């Protein structure tokens, strides 16, 4: 017996997840057929389970904003969240209960996991801030100074240096996915702080998804 | 809620013990699972000590109690994970702890690099505050941020990335705190704290 699930990969905010989760080598009856998510921030939880005859048991912290359909004809079982908000940002899995006494119980036969993302809907430029050289950087030497793009939806976004002729001393940080429903990226370069001043260096920020392309200069502040 | 140690390390050779510790703890019954990203979860032990089907001798443990222990013996590298713990609930049903990262190196432990900062004078003119906190060449990679607005914590406008393996075989990760320029401007000073394995780094900025 496998699991596969499936559903959107995004979800915009506020509307209404929906899911379906689909088994194999089996039948229904017998098993309660769970759905769970996992996220950092909330940790693993259970979100409900379905019988094959339609009666359902949800989670009390969720409720009223879930809904968990099924279909004994093609062996599967769906998902339906309204409402949706930043926090259920997470890994959504569908599982298996052995019917009977609940307390000795243990999921089984999980899913691999799909992977649903609260965002903001609509494509969005992203804003290009300067990131001031300062120092505790890799010794001295030696500054770090970067670019920060804050508000941009959706991934991906390419920072080079210096149009490309900066490679060495380059750390791209992954970006963050917001409350907002926007992401947001920096990209640190660490360089000889002897070539401040009279050494230039821009970011160069490029989010095709919107044809934004942003040259920020980044100057030392005084 | 069960309360679990967020991280637990240890060398290929020793062993490894993960506490569940909540507040029912839980009159008898506590179940444990196996977690590895893009993989399909699994049991590892329940009732209380009973290992299922294809589990190494090595996974052990029970409740003492009332607290619930998961000891792993001569760790291997592949049972590194998240494990979770979980109980039966009259009225929530079911109820899992707060997941504890077991890494098992790997390679010698990396002290993190933590790079702070302040906001940039353009996003202060944009009506935006924040402030960068950047975490790099740390091992094992289960770090934890805390921000400080003078003394009292904060818990608003924070967010932080989940670590990432680098090409150093290291982890980076970043925390973004989101303020107002009024807030950025009224207080003393910010602080990014960094708590990784034991230690931790508490970078500051203040407005100038």
């Amino acid at each position: 017996v496998q699991l596969q699930e499936s559903g959107p990969g995004v979800v915009k905010s506020s509307e209404t997840l929906s899911l379906t989760c689909t088994v194999s080598g089996g039948s229904m009856g017998g098993t309660y057929w769970s759905w769970l998510r996992l996220s950092p921030g909330k940790g693993l939880e259970w979100i409900g389970y379905i019988f094959h005859t339609g009666h359902t048991n949800y989670n009390p912290s969720l409720e009223g904003r879930v809904s968990i359909s099924v279909d004994t004809s093609e062996d599967q079982f769906s998902l339906r969240l309204r409402s949706v908000t930043a926090a259920d940002t997470a890994v959504y899995f569908c599982a298996s209960l052995p019917r009977g006494q609940l307390v000795n119980a243990y999921f089984r036969n999980w899913g691999r996991g799909t992977l649903v993302s609260v965002t903001a809907a609509s494509t969005k430029g992203p804003s290009v801030f300067p990131l001031a050289p300062s120092s505790k950087s890799t010794s001295g030497g030696t500054a770090a100074l970067g670019c920060l793009v804050k508000d941009y939806f959706p991934e991906p976004v390419t920072v080079s240096w210096n149009s490309g002729a900066l490679t060495s001393g380059v750390h791209t940080f992954p970006a963050v996915l917001q409350s907002s429903g926007l992401y947001s990226l920096s990209s640190v370069v660490t360089v000889p702080s002897s070539s401040l001043g009279t050494q230039t260096y821009i970011c160069n920020v490029n989010h095709k998804p919107s044809n934004t392309k942003v040259d920020k200069r980044v100057e030392p502040k005084s | 809620e069960l309360t679990q140690p967020p991280s637990v390390s240890v060398s290929p050779g020793q062993t490894a013990t993960i506490t569940c510790s909540g507040d029912k703890v839980a009159s008898k019954n506590v179940c444990w699972y196996q977690v590895k990203p893009g993989q399909s979860p699994e049991v590892v032990m329940y009732e209380n000590y009973k290992r299922p089907s294809g589990i190494p001798d090595r996974f052990s443990g029970s409740k003492s109690g009332s607290t619930a222990t998961l000891t792993i013996r001569g760790t291997q590298a592949t049972d590194e994970a998240d494990y979770y713990c979980q109980v039966w609930d009259s009225f929530s049903t079911f109820v899992f702890g707060s997941g504890t990262q077991v890494t098992v190196l790997g390679q010698p432990k990396a002290a993190p690099s933590v790079t702070l900062f302040p906001p940039s004078s353009e996003e202060l003119q944009a009506n935006k505050a924040t402030l960068v906190c950047l975490i790099s060449d740390f091992y094992p990679g289960a770090v934890t941020v805390a921000w400080k607005a003078d003394s009292s914590p904060v818990k608003a406008g924070v967010e932080t990335t989940t670590p990432s393996k680098q090409s150093n075989n290291k982890y980076a990760a970043s925390s973004y705190l989101s303020l107002t320029p009024e807030q950025w401007k009224s207080h003393r000073s910010y602080s990014c704290q960094v708590t990784h394995e034991g230690s931790t780094v508490e970078k500051t900025v203040a407005p100038t």
